[PDB]
C-alpha cells in the first residue's frame, strides 16, 4: 500500500523482491510479434517482463478554458494528416473545448470543421463578448422546465451537428437502409438535434461519429460540483444543449429550491475501467491550455499548446499542427513495460489477438496458454447456452454444473483462476451477469464462479466508493477557503475509499470524516446521508 | 555501496531500474526505497493515522523526532494519503554497508515499537 | 562560520560559551541554539502539545516532516517535556551563513503557519 | 521556557541575546572581594559577570540500598579531617543510609560512630540476615496504634543517640542552663528517645547537633509513594523509629483499611527553598552507591564510592576517606559564575555581607547599592515597628502606610521592586507575613505591598503544585508497569505543574490528565480529588 508524495545491528536473515524483478541473464522468447510489437524477455530466476507498443489511440480529451479554441482544428489536420482520427472512438472535452469536441464527435470533416471556426472565433468571442444524489440530477431534472429553448449558439451547433452525422449516413448507404439508424435520421430531419444516445448508436455502424462525454464543474455554496454529459448518464438529451451548458463560465442555479478553479481537473474526464489485466486498452492524447493513472503516465499523453485577427490564428493552427505531429510520431517509437513473476502471468496478460500473434512466431512458448485459452472460450460459451435455455423456463440447472465443473477444471493456479473470474465479471456480457446477480451471496460449490462473485462484489464496493469521492470528498477538497488541515482530512479519506474491499470499510471512510472535520456543515451531512444507505 | 548492501542477499539492483525498489525480509516490515538525486530513500509504512489518539500517544510519536532520539536518524511523518511512515535517507558516497544496515535496524525497532499503538486504537 | 553569521547583527559569539544561547529578533520567535559535538542545533518552541487536537491538525503536523516538505530539513517534534518544537542542525564545515539564514527563515516560516493551528484549540 | 532533552531568504532584521551576554571588552570593579571571593566583571554593554566560590557545605545527602554503610565513616573522618564537620547544619538519608544520618545527627563524634559501626557492621548486615492526605499521614496516623514499641534496632539507636545529644549538652554547660534545653535533657533521661523537633531545636545551640531529614518510599498498590521524616511533618515523631521504618526495603502496610526502585531519586531529598535571588545559598555532598538545580549541578557535588570481613570494611573506610578528600579541596578552587544585565542587579544578589565586602575593596562601585540597602533595612525595621504596635490594639494604620512609602520610594526600577517584594516574603518574617496574609486579595495603594502580595500568591500556587507533583504524578510516573505513552503524558503534567502560575493552570494540568490517561482508574480519582479542593 504505497507512500504518496509530490551498538551492533542483530541481522535480517534473508529477504526478496516483494515486486517481481528479474534477476540474472535473459533469453528472448519472442522478438516483435504482430501489429503491438510483443516481446518476451526471460530471466534466470523465472521474471518474465513484457515490452509492447503503446496502446491504440482511440481517445481525444479536449480541455476548455479561455476562448482560444481557434488553434483546436491545428490538431484535428495533424490528426487526418498522419490518418488516425478514423482510429478515435471517444471523445471529452469541458467548458470551452465541450462545445469543439461536440462538433467533431457530430462526425465534421477537418477541413469542415476549420471554415467554421473561422466563423466561430467571431461567435466564440462575441459570447465572451457576451460575458441524495447531487447537483446533477437536479441539473438532468431542472432541463426540461423553465430554460429558454434554442438560442444562437444552440441553434447553430444544432445544425453543424445535424450536417455531420446525416452526411455520413448517407456516405455509408449500407447502414442509411438498418431501421434503428432510418429510424434516427427521420428524428433528425424533423428538425430534432444529435443526442449522445445516437452518437453512440451510429458509432458501431460509422467510424467517423465519435461518442462525446462533455465534463463541467459548476460552483453551488462556494462548492464546486462535477456534472458529467454523457450516453450512459444524459442519454436523450441534446449535444447542443450540454455543450452550450458547459459553456457557462460559471453558471446560474436559476436559484431552484430544496491552478485555477475552471479546470475540470484532467483524470475527471479520463474514465475509470476495469480491464481483464495489467494492460491499458487504450491512450489518450490531451490537449490542454495556458491501475492508478498517475500524473507521470498523463503527462507522457499531454500535448499543451503555447481581440483575435485571422493570421494569428492560422500561425496556432500551425503550431499544433506540428507538435501533434511530432508526437504522433514519437508515440509509434515508445513502449510499454510489464514484469511478470512467470510466463504464463505474462500469456494471461495478452489478448486472444496478441496470444495468437506471439503463437504465430513462436509455437513452442503458448501452446499451453492456446489450450488454456482455448478450452475457456470454449466452456465460457457452453456456459451461456445454459443460462439463456434455462430462461427457456436462477436455478443452477446440471447443464451450468457442468460448465462451471470445467472452467473450475482450467483453475490450476490462482493467477488463472483470478483471470478466470475476471472474463466472467465483463458488465458488457448480459448472460454472465444474468448468473452473477442470481448468485448473489450465495455459497457456491464451484470455486469459479466462487471468485467471480467476490470480485463482483468488490467492484459493486468500488463504484460506492467513487461516487463518494465525487460527491462529498471533491467538492469540499476544492472548496477555495479550505484550511489545509482540512484538506489533509479528506485526502485521506480519499485513501481510505480508493483502497476499500468492503462495505465496513466505506463506512470507516466516512466517521473519520464525521468525527474530526472542523466547520471552520454540509460535508458532514452530506456523508451521514452516505453512510445510512444501502 | 548500495548494490554491495543487496549483494549480501544474493540479490542484486535490477537493470532498468526505475523509482521504487521493495524489500520483503523474512521477518518484520517491507522496505521501500525510492531513488533519489544521489541517494536512496528507505521508508517504512505504518498504515494510516487513527482516529482518536490520545494525547500520550501522540507524544509518543512526536518525541521520536526528537534530534536525540534512539532512533536517530529516522524520521516519523506522514505522507499526503495520510499514511505514517518512517523513514531515512541513504545518499551515495557518505553510506555504506554498516550503514545502511543500521538505518534498516533502527526502521525495524521504530516499527516494532509504534505498530501495537496504532493498531489497539 | 557561526560568528560571521552572528556578526550580521554586530552580535559576537560570547566569550566562556557554554551550552545554549538564545537570540531574540525584533519580531517573531526566539531561536534557542544548544551546541554541539561539531554543530550547532537550532531550535524554535511552539508550546506544550495540545489535548483534543482533531485528526486533520495532527496530520498537518505530522506531514511537516516528509522528506519533501517545503521547510526541509527544518523536522518537528515533541521534547521530553512534550514541548512541540520545530528544529535543524547546522554543522561546522559544511554549513555557511547563507546557508543558516535558510534554516532560520525556515524555522519562522514553520513557526508561523502552525502557531495557530494550536493555540484555538 | 526552554527545551529539555537527554528561494531568496527575506531577512530578520536587527536581534538581541535574550539573556544578557558581555560583549566586548571587560573592566574588573572589584577583584577577590571577601571569604566567598567576589569578582565583578563589566563589560562594553553594560553586562555584569558576577564570580564568586561554591557556597558554604551545609547538607549531607546519604543515599540508602544495600549493606555496605561499613564505608560510611570513611567519609565521616574525612569531614572533621579537613574541618568542615563543624560547617555541616543538615543531614539527610534514605533506605540504609537512613539509619546512618541518624547516628551522626544525634552528634557523634567521627571516632565514638567508628567503634559503632565495627558492631554495627553485624548489627546492619544481621538486618539483612533478618531480611485526601495520602501514604504519609495515614503512617503519620498508623504509628500510635499497633505497632511493637521498640526493637534491637530501635533501643540500639534509640541509646546512640541520646548518648550523643545528652554528651554535647555537657560540654556546652552554657546551653544546658538554658529552660528549654534542661526541659530536653529530662526528657531525654526519663528514657525518651530523640525527636527531629529537638534534634532541630539543638542545631541552633550547639553546631555539633546537625537537624535530620530521613526519606523513604513504600510501594502500595504497585505505586511507589514518597515518605519523609522531618522536623516539619513528624516533630515529636523519634529519629530512631523512623530510621528503622525507612529500614524496610519493601515495607507490610499492615493491610490498613480505608537504575532501581529501592532509590529514592536523588533530588526529591535536596530541599526546596526560595532564595530572595539567582543566589544558591548552600552545597550538598551527596555519597551515592552501586533554579531547577539539574543533574549537570548536582553530578558536581555527588561523589560516589565504588557477609564482611573487618579488614575490607577497613579499605572501604580509606578508599572514601581519600575520594572524600580529593573533593572538599576541589571543591575550593572551583566556583559560580552569574551574570547580570547590569551593575545594581549584581549588587542586588549579594546578602548584606557580600555588599558588605565588596564595598570595603571598591567603595566608589557600591555606595548606591549600600545607600539603597541601608535605606531598604531601616524601612523593614520601622514597618516592623508598625505592624507589632498595631496588634497593641488588620487595619494599615498611618504608620503603616508611612513605611509602605518609604519602600516605595526605594523602588526605583523594576529590579529593586522585585527585590523589595521577596524581602517581604521571607517564611521566616512572622510579623511581615502578619501583614500579607491579612492583605491576602486586596487592592492596595503601594505598588511595593501590590508586588508583594502578587509573589506571595505565586509560591501558595507553587507549593500546591509540588505538593500534586509528588503524590498524582510520582506515583504514576514510577509504576513499573508503565506503558511509555502514559509515561509521556505525566512528564508532560510535570512540566505544565512547574511552571503553574495560577490555581486556573493548576486545574488544566489535572484536567490533561483526566481526559487522556488510559487505565492499560487511580491516578485519575487522585486527581480529580486535587481538582474540588481548594
Amino acid at each position: 500500500g504505497s507512500s504518496l508524495r509530490q551498538k551492533l545491528p542483530e541481522s535480517v536473515s534473508d529477504v526478496r523482491f516483494s515486486s517481481p524483478q528479474g534477476q540474472g541473464e535473459s533469453r528472448t522468447l519472442t522478438d516483435s510479434a504482430g501489429p503491438r510489437q510483443i516481446t518476451l524477455r526471460q530471466f534466470e530466476n523465472g521474471v518474465t517482463e513484457l515490452q509492447l507498443s503503446r496502446p491504440p489511440l482511440t481517445s481525444l480529451v479536449l480541455s476548455g478554458g479561455g476562448a482560444k479554441g481557434a488553434a483546436y482544428p491545428g490538431a484535428m489536420l495533424a490528426l487526418e494528416e498522419k490518418g488516425m482520427l478514423d482510429g478515435i472512438r471517444s471523445m471529452s472535452g469541458s467548458s470551452a473545448g465541450g462545445i469543439t469536441a461536440a462538433l467533431l464527435a457530430s462526425g465534421m470533416s477537418p477541413a469542415a470543421f476549420k471554415t467554421l471556426s473561422d466563423k466561430m472565433d467571431l461567435i466564440s468571442l462575441l459570447d465572451s463578448s457576451n460575458k441524495i444524489g447531487g447537483f446533477s440530477e437536479l441539473l438532468l431534472n431542472v432541463l426540461p422546465r423553465i430554460d429558454s429553448r434554442a438560442e444562437p449558439l444552440e441553434r447553430l451547433l444544432r445544425d453543424e451537428t445535424r450536417k455531420a452525422v446525416l452526411g455520413q449516413i448517407a456516405t455509408h448507404p449500407e447502414v442509411a437502409r438498418q431501421p434503428t439508424v432510418a429510424a434516427i435520421a427521420s428524428r433528425l430531419q424533423s428538425g430534432s438535434g444529435v443526442t449522445f444516445g445516437d452518437l453512440d448508436r451510429l458509432s458501431a455502424y460509422i467510424p467517423q461519429i465519435k461518442t462525446l462525454n462533455i465534463t463541467g464543474t459548476a460552483m453551488f455554496e462556494g462548492r464546486p460540483q462535477l456534472v458529467v454529459f454523457n450516453a450512459s448518464h444524459t442519454p436523450d438529451l441534446e449535444v447542443a444543449q450540454a455543450a452550450h451548458i458547459s459553456g457557462s463560465f460559471p453558471g446560474v442555479f436559476q436559484k431552484v429550491s430544496l491552478g485555477v478553479m475552471i479546470n475540470v481537473p484532467v483524470p475527471e474526464m479520463i474514465d475509470k475501467n476495469f480491464d481483464s489485466g495489467p494492460l491499458r486498452r487504450n491512450d489518450n492524447l490531451i490537449l490542454e491550455f495556458e491501475q492508478l493513472e498517475g500524473l507521470e503516465e498523463l503527462r507522457e499523453q499531454t500535448v499543451v499548446v503555447p481581440t483575435m485577427p485571422d493570421e494569428i490564428k492560422a500561425h496556432l493552427q500551425e503550431r499544433l499542427q506540428e507538435r501533434v505531429g511530432e508526437h504522433l510520431e514519437k508515440r509509434l517509437q515508445a513502449s510499454e513495460r510489464h514484469t511478470f513473476a512467470s510466463l504464463d502471468e505474462a500469456l494471461l496478460a495478452l489478448d486472444d489477438s496478441m496470444l495468437t500473434s506471439v503463437a504465430q512466431q513462436n509455437p513452442e512458448i503458448t501452446d499451453g496458454a492456446v489450450a488454456f485459452r482455448q478450452k475457456a472460450r470454449d466452456a465460457f460459451t457452453e456456459l451461456t447456452v445454459a443460462i439463456v435455455s434455462a430462461n427457456g423456463l436462477l436455478k443452477l440447472d446440471e447443464a451450468m454444473r457442468s460448465a462451471l465443473q470445467r472452467l473450475d477444471a482450467l483453475a490450476d493456479t490462482p493467477e488463472r483462476l483470478a483471470w478466470l473470474a475476471a472474463e466472467l465479471n465483463h458488465a458488457d456480457n448480459v448472460d454472465h451477469q444474468q448468473l452473477l446477480d442470481a448468485m448473489r451471496g450465495q455459497t457456491v460449490q464451484s470455486p469459479v464462479l466462487a471468485a467471480a462473485l467476490a470480485e463482483a462484489q468488490r467492484r459493486k464496493v468500488a463504484v460506492i466508493a467513487e461516487n463518494i469521492r465525487k460527491e462529498v470528498i471533491f467538492p469540499s477538497l476544492y472548496r477555495p477557503g479550505q484550511p489545509d488541515s482540512n484538506v489533509a482530512l479528506l485526502r485521506r479519506a480519499e485513501e481510505q475509499l480508493r483502497h476499500a474491499t468492503s462495505p465496513a470499510e466505506i463506512n470507516q471512510a466516512l466517521n473519520d470524516i464525521v468525527d474530526n472535520y472542523s466547520a471552520r456543515s454540509t460535508t458532514v451531512e452530506m456523508a451521514k446521508a452516505w453512510r445510512n444507505k444501502e | 555501496m548500495i548494490d554491495t548492501w543487496l549483494a549480501q542477499w544474493g540479490l542484486r539492483l535490477p537493470s532498468s531500474n526505475d523509482a521504487t525498489l521493495r524489500l520483503q525480509p523474512a521477518e518484520g516490515p517491507e522496505l521501500v526505497m525510492e531513488r533519489l538525486e544521489g541517494g536512496w530513500l528507505f521508508v517504512v509504512e505504518l498504515g494510516l493515522v487513527p482516529s482518536g489518539l490520545p494525547l500520550g500517544v501522540i507524544l509518543q510519536l512526536l518525541q521520536v523526532n526528537s534530534p536525540f532520539s534512539s532512533l536517530a536518524p529516522v524520521k516519523l511523518a506522514a505522507d499526503d494519503a495520510g499514511r505514517l511512515v518512517l523513514w531515512a535517507e541513504a545518499r551515495d558516497g557518505v553510506d555504506d554497508v554498516d550503514a545502511l544496515n543500521r538505518l534498516h535496524d533502527r526502521l525495524r525497532e521504530g516499527h516494532s515499537r509504534l505498530v501495537p499503538l496504532l493498531e489497539p486504537t
